């Protein structure tokens, strides 16, 4: 790989500077670099990981949205016919976004996820798995996509039995991996009611050791639960 | 819908 | 090249499915590909390529610049030593943004220059022209840094000259023009006077122009002049 | 400074 020969210090050191200037697609390729010198990510490792393809993927996702309304208005009753192209450059930009899916994919199942045994590392890696199948599950639809469904709700499912048995119900890991399993369930799997439970309990919970925290810990779970009462408010 | 993240740098 | 077999047509479709996606490096090599059909650019087309490599190297000027300031911090007494990486990586980026006005210098001289004959086209290339040069010359500090600067004054000029003679002092073409070369006078060649005085003569020219325009012209360009007056406030 | 540029699109 190119950043083979490239210090893991100094691609973590690169990886700090490409979030700076908002070089992601750079800082991904750094972070990646230094995943394939086979040794755990540190917490702060793990964050710049999924910072940095969460920004790629993000571009892309909105992209892909933007090109999917023009192609879905085209095939309205009525639409003028403008050929192959809107069609085609929809399957690039979708074709470039599962890529990198599948590198993130690849990361986590080669060694990431067997190497972690810390409830926070282990319980991080899974909820990313489940969110890169969630990307993957936005754009599908063929003979696979009731697999790829599964697949994410299975590493989510793994990853919040392992939360709930190790992690007070405050941890902002364990509260962003119920808010995007709440909306795997609503904008995915079809189960707005599952998503409004899982957002409700996960925040009443949290409320309830909020008292246990520090004030820096009490500002951090506290951001995550207001996404959570966002999304609430949007759902209901 | 709102999903996780925020770096920590 | 990756676009030859794709039809004029479709590239430009795609250059402006691109920009909605706000996908500029898609719609820079679309653009691209498209000029090397070999034909003339209309007014939208000439408007299409400037659009999408002036995204395109504006994200590499806006890291370029974060890292140069990070790079000259650590260059201070009493700065702690980390090693070659912000060099490296400045120079990784500064080299990706050379690389990009290299290809559109390129696609100016090889041919889009020597076909345009009237105004507006020979006018637009002459300015990005100027433009390129002047992304060459804020990065530039070696032998070559002051034939870069000519060469962006040259060119300026020569567009400078028919603008003058062949358009009228209101027309968003030539305002960009000259707010383009009064900020290379003023942050490339060392010429605070000189970028004055062009944008006040520029300015007050134009005013005196307005009352020749319909209510859209007068709109195109009473937006440039605004930035014209916006410099000379931060300028004096 | 500002220099020029927007889209006719
Ligand atoms: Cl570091
Ligand atoms: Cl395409
Ligand atoms: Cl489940
Ligand atoms: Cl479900
Ligand atoms: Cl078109
Ligand atoms: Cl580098
Ligand atoms: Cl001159
Ligand atoms: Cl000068
Ligand atoms: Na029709
Ligand atoms: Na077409
Ligand atoms: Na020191
Ligand atoms: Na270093």
């Amino acid at each position: 790989g190119a950043m083979g020969s490239m210090e893991r210090a100094s691609l973590i050191q690169k990886a700090k500077l490409a979030e700076q200037a908002e070089r992601y697609e750079d800082m991904a390729a750094f972070m990646k670099g230094a995943v394939e010198k086979g040794e755990e990510l540190s917490c702060e490792e793990r964050n710049l990981l999924s910072v940095a393809y969460k920004n790629v993927v993000g571009g892309q996702r909105a992209a892909w949205r933007v090109l999917s309304s023009i192609e879905q208005k085209s095939n309205e009753e009525g639409s003028e016919e403008k050929g192959p192209e809107v069609r085609e450059y929809r399957e690039k930009v979708e074709t470039e976004l599962q890529g990198v899916c599948d590198t993130v994919l690849g990361l986590l199942d080669s060694h990431l996820i067997k190497e972690a045994g810390d409830a926070e590392s282990r319980v991080f890696y899974l909820k990313m798995k489940g969110d890169y199948y969630r990307y993957l599950a936005e754009v599908a639809t063929g003979d696979d996509k009731k697999r790829i469904i599964d697949s994410a709700r299975s590493a989510y499912q793994e990853a919040m039995d392992i939360s709930k048995k190790e992690m007070p119900p405050t941890n902002p890991i364990r509260l962003g991996l119920a808010l995007n399993f709440s909306v795997f369930h609503y904008e995915i799997a079809n189960s707005p009611e599952e998503a409004i439970s899982l957002a409700k309990t996960t925040f009443d919970e949290a409320m309830a050791d909020l008292h246990t925290l520090s004030e820096d810990s009490y500002k951090d779970s506290t951001l995550i639960m207001q996404l959570l009462r966002d999304n609430l408010t949007l759902w209901t | 819908a709102h999903s996780s993240x925020a770096s920590l740098q």
